[PDB]
């Protein structure tokens, strides 16, 4: 059911996205060890997620999230890095994707920082880094994130020490 | 998965300490996200 369709760079929408990307890089405090030492990227593909089945679930859920909280959905734009990319772009965001032993609870973790998701793309902690040479900073292998439309409704704050 | 907090949606962790670090959310259901676009990138060297 998913089709991707690529972007041109000559579009504002990819320049868009490169710019939520580029200009949401941070510094670490593990010093790059988990997603490696890098201050920007080098965009290589953007491509919009088409798929009507996943669309009309979500925006279902928005709907009835939407009357559940003062008529705000509160939808943001936000990163996930994961090993399962490839399915969930074809069978969506589900708990097999959720991370069971996150700071807040069993769910499914979103970042504003792209560097925070990229620390991921390799699985948790960087995983062994790059399937092709174990280099957790690799900077020849091709890495993939999603930007994500995620409905927060009424969202529960929670400081972290972090 | 967890629950939510009982009449939430949704979790904001909130970075207190490093005041540069953004944001991280966590829902408790798929279809609270959609997948919209997919970035393929390599990270660069510093020069
Ligand atoms: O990496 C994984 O390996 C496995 C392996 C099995 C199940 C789930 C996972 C995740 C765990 C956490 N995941 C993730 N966590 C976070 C952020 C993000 O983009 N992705 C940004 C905010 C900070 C937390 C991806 C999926
Ligand atoms: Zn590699």
């Amino acid at each position: 059911g998913t089709i991707l369709i690529d972007l041109s760079p000559d579009d504002k929408e990819f320049q868009s996205v490169e710019e939520e990307m580029q200009s949401t890089v941070r510094e670490h405090r593990d010093g790059g060890h988990a997603g490696g030492i890098f201050n920007r990227y080098n965009i290589l593909k953007i491509q919009k997620v088409c798929n009507k089945k996943l669309w009309e679930r979500y925006t279902h859920r928005r709907k009835e999230v939407s009357e559940e909280n003062h008529n705000h959905a509160n939808e943001r734009m936000l990163f996930h890095g994961s090993p399962f990319v490839n399915a969930i772009i074809h069978k969506g965001f589900d708990e097999r994707h959720a991370y069971i032993g996150g700071m807040f609870g069993a769910g499914i973790y979103f970042a504003e920082n792209s560097s925070k998701s990229n620390q991921y793309v390799y699985g948790i902690g960087g995983g062994t880094g790059c399937p092709v040479h174990k280099d957790r900073s690799c900077y020849i292998c091709h890495r993939q994130l999603l930007f994500c439309r995620v409905t927060l409704g009424k969202s529960f704050l929670q400081f972290s020490a972090m | 998965m967890a629950h939510s907090p009982p009449g939430h949606h949704s979790v904001t962790g909130r970075p207190s300490v490093n005041g540069l670090a953004l944001a991280e959310y966590v829902i408790y259901r798929g279809e609270q996200a959609y997948p919209e676009y997919l970035i393929t990138y390599q990270i660069m060297r510093p020069e």
